[PDB]
């Protein structure tokens, strides 16, 4: 019972942590999609 | 050095030795002057001083960073501005950026690098307009174009994924929690799937852990629908990601 309150423990901390890492990798891909599509569209328009 | 001759400067600030500035300035010849007048070129400051503040608050001045000038020395020859190589500009030169610059800082007549993109993508605004559905899509296509689509953390960008982390099937609080299924839809998110909590028309994968006590209610659903999703074992998403490319389905289905 522990032993493995310990491991379970951990493994709800490794969780809380991978959902922030999963959470901050979704916000920087659309941020920085978004930011681009700003940038690029405006080169796309204007070259059209 | 003949060339920052007939140029002439403004080393408002500089403490770098402000005093030497001028002077280097001074074997390269540039035009030295204390206090601008609407005839200099531009002014440059190692900081900010309070005519600093001034001479912003009226544009009818170009205002430098203190490694622009550096650089120019650094060429032996004048590095004609950049958007980098400025900390403000005259009206003058921002109708002439109203020519030569996208309007969010990326000069149209340079070309850009690194730490100057991300300068200019930290000054667009925030926002989220975009449905996360439509965003998907110009994610989806824009990795298609340029080949990116293979890339690993976009392997399942073409999944919608519905998970079994439901003892009801679509009713949003059935929710089986603490599942390892749980860390399936970190991982699928983690890889660019749409992972949903309905199983309407638009899902291609329903994922199964241990618990089959729904599959037969799964292939019942199924036979409802005009595009027909796969069922399949959390082991594919798993194998996969480890293998940093989509391994295919049907050693995974039901």
């Amino acid at each position: 019972q522990k032993e493995n309150e310990r491991l379970l423990r951990d493994w709800n901390d490794v969780q809380g942590r991978f959902e922030k890492c999963v959470s901050a990798k979704e916000a920087l891909e659309t941020d920085l999609y978004k930011r681009f599509i700003l940038v690029l569209n405006e080169k796309k328009t204007k070259i059209r | 050095s003949n060339i920052f001759e007939d140029v002439e400067f403004c080393v408002m600030s500089g403490t770098q030795p402000k005093p030497d500035l001028e002077n280097r300035i001074a074997e390269f010849g540039g035009y030295i002057v204390q206090n601008p007048g609407p005839d200099t070129y531009c002014v440059i400051a190692g900081s900010e001083n309070i005519r600093v503040k001034n001479i912003i608050l009226s544009n009818k001045h170009d205002v430098v960073k203190p490694a622009w000038l550096l650089e120019c020395f650094k060429t032996k020859s004048f590095v004609p501005w950049q958007p980098r190589f400025m900390i403000h500009m005259c009206p003058s030169t921002k109708e002439h950026f109203a020519r030569e610059y996208d309007c969010y800082g990326d000069s149209y007549f340079i070309d850009t690098d690194l730490n100057q993109l991300k300068e200019v993508f930290s000054g667009i605004k925030n926002s989220n307009e975009q449905t996360p559905e439509e965003m998907a899509s110009l994610i989806a296509d824009l990795e298609y174009r340029y080949s990116w689509d293979c890339s690993p953390l976009s392997m399942f960008r073409r999944h919608t994924v519905y998970l079994d982390s439901y003892a009801v099937i679509n009713d949003l609080s059935t929710k089986n929690e603490g599942t390892r299924l749980a860390i399936k839809a970190l991982e699928l998110r983690f890889h660019g799937a749409k992972v949903v909590s309905c199983l309407a028309e638009g899902v291609s994968h329903v994922i199964i852990g241990e618990d089959h006590s729904r599959v037969a209610d799964f292939k019942a659903f199924r036979r409802t629908f005009k595009r027909k999703f796969k069922i399949l074992k959390e082991s594919w998403v798993t194998d996969s990601i480890d293998k940093c490319e989509l391994q295919e389905e049907n050693q995974y289905l039901i």
